[PDB]
């Protein structure tokens, strides 16, 4: 606000005004991150009192309505490990207790209501049914996952567990999130500090230079540290122009990762985390989101010998779901990604041509029902 | 916001369009104790001044020296000064001063100003053209005026070449008035160079005796000790302002701290460079300095199509010191608050949404995050669909920019 | 007669408080680790300014001279402790060559069991000096335990030094060099430790 | 005097450009995102619930448009529903059942 | 390595900082593109003979 500064800056016409469409620009893109990856669902669905979710004890990732600001439990720790010249730090158009509201909504359609909250009316499904159906999405028979319900919720539970362990004992899960703030912080204390140099200038101080000088002497060191200070905020709003680029496209990821692996089951991969893919909840985090992927992964095995179709009526015979498999002494079918041995059987299988095509074909008997 | 947008029309929405920054109310100084003034009661008040050819000399330093005093000092039948003011004395600063000071007959005061001739500027003092500096005498008749005549009072009227600028000669050595060889004794032709003024009661009012200051002022390598006294004003406290102590230029809200200084250490720095705190030098307080309240001013509005009604937002700044209503986003005016808390026709932060609405007028509210739903979720029961719609959903991106190009020269140079 | 630094004569570099940070600057410095010179003497050279320090319980040690000759031929600091305060002179002095006792003039002014330490430095033409008094339990060496030297007096009196001697149990002397340097502040703005960033890889 | 507005216009004309070029980065992004949408919601079905327009996908229709591209996206949405009881498989005559 | 030259530019103050910093921050991302597109597992499975 020093009037002879005031005066000068008048020579550079339109810089100083754009820098502030180009912050408006990265402060518009906040608030429209934060809708596209947390507004993805059209109502906010609320938990019954009720947990017959099979044994799946989902009191950690649910709110605690007792919390001040309704987090979730592990909500909070996240909470918890993330940690003035002309400068304005403006608010988000969203609170962080309306995120935790979506946060709620989201989980709560994924845990009631199957894949259907994003895909048109929430459908109330019960639990243990929606685990079937993802199931039988990584190709899994769906019966194998209700003969072993409560292992599979007590491996669940266990997991859950290990998931607070691990955020408590280490920070260093959250770098991501820890690492944005400190660009930022890093950025402006650099700002702030370059007001202190002096730029081939006699002083930094500019009521100083007014104090010690002829008017057009002072004029030519003012000029010289307007030059400076409009340089750093140019190399300043160049930085965050880029930081947010960068931030957006993490946004439009996210935003994926919530359509894709939260409100069906995307099958794509290694996109959802490792291993085959079930489910996924969001927790909210400052400036950010946390998953919870949640995915099978095979973990003991044995061997087989193996033969590509069986010949029977001197048809060669196929498996219609899975693969042969034997241990020398007889023939089974087996589904794909798990053990589960079967008779071979007409029903088993599929008919397609004479047997003596196919490379590696076994003669074994198909008993027909 | 026409002004601002360069558009007659505006269409519905929220426009940044200039910074409010509340004004310094008033100035605050604040300079050490009123302290270490020098020691002119033993220049102007002393009981005697010496004869001119060995005018007094008294080093003045590492003191701040009142001039004002002086220029009101009426009882000075003289006070003169030089390349500056008497005025601007008190605003300045030199290495060292000087009080060269003795007694002459008032009638050669014509010679005491810059550059001149005659027996005591050329012979006893001499003033360079140049003198930057002040010239002081006073009427002493009462003092160095005598029956029978005071003759203590000696000035030298001969000698064989001038005195250099502010040069001093005590030598009695006699003039030697012709071819004469007066080896050092007085007679004919061999005067004593000092001759007396022999101050009688009798005299004219310019015959008679003046007591002389003149102030040699120095500016050198060495920074300065000798400076007019500053002013320091009272210290308004929680209001803002313009400030300085010392040095210390700034403007901000000052106000009490908590903050445990060591006693040498004058003022604070916070996380980067900038002033945070100082202790006042003259009642050792240590004062926060806290920002002078300033933001954006943003303008929210209907369509101008629609209404020219408008609200503003002062963004983060408190109502208190700007219809109004308080938001976490700073104080929103002309707007009406509502508690009915609708989806967001305009966003403007911290929830905060406003909308034109019915007599229709800018309400605004915490938004609503969409309608709430208990669903009827139970393990013992699912809901199938019976029916069906197909929606058409339409999406759009962008794929080009304008193809842009400019000859550099062209822009550049013309 | 040699003898090593460690961590000792670090100094608050401006009148500034500063809350708790890892704050950094340039000023003139002792190097950490740097030799320095061990005494119970000659006149010595000032070099870019000068750290003394002592074990002096008793103040046996008393005074010290500066200038470019520190004798006669120009305006030269004499310091004195006269045991009532800290005495300070200028004059181009024909004083005593060698003050002891048995078992023109232009300025002046007045202010093991125990360490006492000094350094001084002018710049610009003001000349500073720094000060310290702290108890210790140590035989013989420098502490190695970190602490912080504080102003005393900040003179106008503009003289050009080169040379100095000290008048008058141990006592050790160094010499400053221009240096980065890291000083963490604490809650309450005092000095607590400090880095020579040009000592070593780790301290860079 | 005239190297003043050089200095001025060339520093302008380097702050257009790298605006011009992060903008371009921004229509890079996007033109990869529509022709992802063109390959999987025109060439074919994308399975991926919400990339092809809102609710289960069936097809997309690409129409042109200045300077970008508008898709109709054609999706199922069921509209219309009952609770029931229901149960994770059946026992016949001691055999479980499973659909 | 002119001194004279190396004063003035530290009175410009924290852009030689930064520009080194940031290409640092470029340097460092391509080994993380490399192992973010190459060490996507953990097991060097050996061809079979
Ligand atoms: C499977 O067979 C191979 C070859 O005989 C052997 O190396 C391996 O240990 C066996 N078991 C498993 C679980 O791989
Ligand atoms: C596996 O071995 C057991 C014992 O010989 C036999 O009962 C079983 O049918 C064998 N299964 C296959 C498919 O080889
Ligand atoms: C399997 O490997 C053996 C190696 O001796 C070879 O003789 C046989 O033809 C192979 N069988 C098939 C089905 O490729
Ligand atoms: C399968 O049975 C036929 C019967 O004619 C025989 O010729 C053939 O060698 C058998 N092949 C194998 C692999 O057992
Ligand atoms: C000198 O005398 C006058 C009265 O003659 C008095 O007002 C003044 O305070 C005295 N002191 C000084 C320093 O002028
Ligand atoms: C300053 O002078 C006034 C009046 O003599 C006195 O009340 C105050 O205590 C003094 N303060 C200091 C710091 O000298
Ligand atoms: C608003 O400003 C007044 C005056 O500073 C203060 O009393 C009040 O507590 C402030 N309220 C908030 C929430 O800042
Ligand atoms: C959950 O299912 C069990 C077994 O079908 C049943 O006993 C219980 O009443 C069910 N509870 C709810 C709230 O659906
Ligand atoms: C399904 O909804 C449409 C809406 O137009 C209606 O015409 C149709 O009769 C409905 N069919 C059934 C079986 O509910
Ligand atoms: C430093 O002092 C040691 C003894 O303390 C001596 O041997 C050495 O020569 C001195 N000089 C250097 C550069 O180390
Ligand atoms: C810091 O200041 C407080 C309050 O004066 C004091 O109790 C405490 O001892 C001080 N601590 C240090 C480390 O100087
Ligand atoms: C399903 O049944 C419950 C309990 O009667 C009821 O609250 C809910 O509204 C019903 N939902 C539908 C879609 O009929």
């Amino acid at each position: 606000d020093s009037t002879e500064c005031s005066n000068l800056l008048l020579q550079y016409g339109s810089f100083c005004t754009q820098l502030n469409r180009a912050l408006t620009g990265i402060a518009v893109e906040q608030d429209k991150n934060t809708q596209e990856v947390f507004a993805q669902v059209k109502q906010i669905y609320k938990t019954p009192p009720i947990k017959d979710f099979g044994g799946f004890n989902f009191s950690q990732i649910l709110p605690d309505p007792s919390k001040p600001s309704k987090r979730s439990f592990i909500e909070d720790l996240l909470f918890n490990k993330v940690t003035f010249n002309g400068l304005t730090v403006l608010p988000p158009l969203l609170t962080d207790e309306m995120i935790a509201q979506y946060t709620s909504a989201l989980l709560a359609g994924t845990i009631t209501s199957g894949w259907t909250f994003g895909a048109g009316a929430a459908l109330q499904i019960p639990f243990a049914m929606q685990m079937a159906y993802r199931f039988n999405g990584i190709g899994v028979t769906q019966n194998v996952l209700y003969e072993n319900q409560k292992l599979i919720a007590n491996q669940f539970n266990s997991a859950i567990g290990k998931i607070q362990d691990s955020l408590s004992s280490t920070a260093s899960a959250l770098g991501k999130l820890q690492d944005v703030v400190n660009q930022n912080a890093q950025a402006l204390n650099t700002l702030v500090k370059q007001l202190s140099s002096n730029f081939g200038a006699i002083s930094s101080v500019l009521n100083d230079i007014l104090s010690r000088l002829d008017k057009v002497e002072a004029e030519v060191q003012i000029d010289r540290l307007i030059t400076g200070r409009l340089q750093s905020l140019q190399t300043y709003v160049t930085q965050q122009l880029i930081r947010a680029a960068e931030i957006r496209a993490s946004a439009n990821l996210a935003a994926t990762k919530m359509s894709e692996c939260v409100l069906g089951q995307s099958k794509r991969v290694d996109f959802c985390g490792k291993g085959y893919h079930l489910m996924s909840f969001p927790q909210s985090a400052p400036h950010g989101v946390v998953f919870l992927h949640v995915t099978y992964v095979p973990a003991q095995e044995k061997n087989f010998t193996t033969a590509p179709a069986i010949c029977h009526d001197g048809k060669a015979h196929f498996p219609r779901e899975g693969v042969f498999v034997s241990n020398g002494t007889h023939w089974f079918v087996t589904q794909r990604n798990f053990y589960e041995p079967q008779i071979i059987t007409t029903d088993n299988t599929f008919v397609s041509g004479n047997c003596d095509v196919v490379i590696g074909i076994v003669n074994n008997t198909v008993y027909d029902p | 916001t026409k002004c601002t947008l360069k558009s007659f029309t505006v269409e519905k929405g929220i426009y940044q369009t200039s910074n409010f920054r509340v004004q310094p109310t008033e100035s605050i100084v604040r300079f050490p104790n009123i302290t270490n003034l020098c020691p002119f009661g033993e220049v102007f008040n002393a009981t005697r001044f010496a004869s001119v050819y060995a005018w007094n000399r008294k080093r003045i330093s590492n003191c701040v020296a009142d001039y004002s005093v002086l220029y009101n000092s009426a009882s000075f039948s003289t006070f003169k000064c030089y390349g500056v003011s008497p005025t601007k004395l008190n605003d300045l600063c030199f290495t060292n001063v000087y009080a060269d000071s003795f007694v002459i007959r008032g009638d050669e005061v014509r010679q005491i100003a810059p550059g001149q001739t005659g027996n005591i500027a050329d012979y006893n003092y001499k003033l360079p053209d140049d003198f930057t500096g002040c010239v002081i005498a006073w009427n002493s008749n009462n003092l160095d005026s005598k029956v029978g005549g005071n003759y203590n009072y000696l000035y030298r009227l001969f000698r064989k070449s001038n005195l250099k600028p502010f040069e001093r000669d005590i030598s009695t050595e006699i003039y030697q008035a012709g071819s004469t060889p007066c080896n050092g004794v007085k007679g004919f032709n061999c005067y004593f160079p000092l001759q007396s003024y022999g101050f009688q009661p009798t005299y004219g009012v310019g015959y008679q005796p003046y007591r002389v200051v003149v102030l040699s002022f120095e500016l050198l390598h060495a920074p300065a000790t000798v400076c007019g006294p500053k002013k320091s004003t009272n210290l308004v406290k929680n209001k803002c302002v313009n400030f300085n102590f010392n040095g210390l230029t700034g403007t901000g809200v000052l106000t009490e701290s908590n903050k445990k200084f060591l006693p040498f250490q004058q003022f604070g720095r916070d996380i980067a460079d900038t002033t945070d705190a100082v202790r006042d030098p003259q009642t050792l307080e240590i004062l926060d300095i806290t920002p002078c309240s300033f933001g954006g001013v943003s303008v929210i509005t209907p369509g101008t199509n629609t209404s020219n009604q408008v609200a503003v937002l002062y963004q983060g700044v408190n109502c208190t010191e700007v219809n109004v209503f308080q938001t976490r986003a700073g104080c929103l005016i002309g707007a009406e608050h509502v508690n009915n808390s609708y989806e967001c026709d305009i966003p403007i932060g911290a929830g905060i949404c406003a909308s034109y609405q019915t007599s229709q007028s800018i309400i605004a509210y915490t938004m609503s995050l969409g309608v709430e739903n208990s669903v009827a979720y139970s393990n013992n029961s699912i809901a199938i669909p019976t029916n069906f719609t197909i929606s058409v959903t339409t999406e759009i991106l962008p794929v080009s920019m304008t193809k842009t190009s400019v000859d550099c020269t062209m822009y550049i140079c013309g | 007669a040699y003898t090593n630094s460690f961590t000792r004569g670090v100094y608050y570099p401006d009148k500034v408080f500063r809350s708790s940070v890892l704050h950094s600057t340039q000023d003139l410095f002792l190097p950490f680790f740097s030799n320095v010179t061990w005494f119970h003497n000659p006149v010595l050279p000032f070099n870019d300014g000068v750290y003394f320090a002592s074990t002096e319980k008793s103040n046996i040690i008393r005074g010290w001279i500066f200038g470019t000759t520190l004798d006669s031929k120009t305006q030269s600091l004499l310091i004195v402790n006269n045991a009532t305060n800290v005495v300070i002179k200028v004059c181009e002095f024909q004083f005593c060559n060698d003050p002891f006792l048995g078992v023109n003039c232009t300025f002046e002014y007045v202010s093991f069991k125990n360490l006492r330490e000094f350094v001084f430095k002018n710049i610009d033409g003001y000349f500073k000096i720094y000060s310290k008094h702290t108890p210790i339990n140590l035989v013989r060496g420098l502490p190695q335990g970190f602490s912080a030297l504080e102003p005393l007096v900040d003179l106008p009196i503009g003289i050009n030094i080169t040379r100095f001697q000290t008048l008058l149990a141990a006592y050790y002397v160094g010499y400053l060099q221009p240096r980065t340097f890291l000083l963490k502040y604490n809650e309450n703005g005092t000095i607590t430790d400090a880095v020579d960033c040009a000592l070593d890889p780790l301290s860079e």
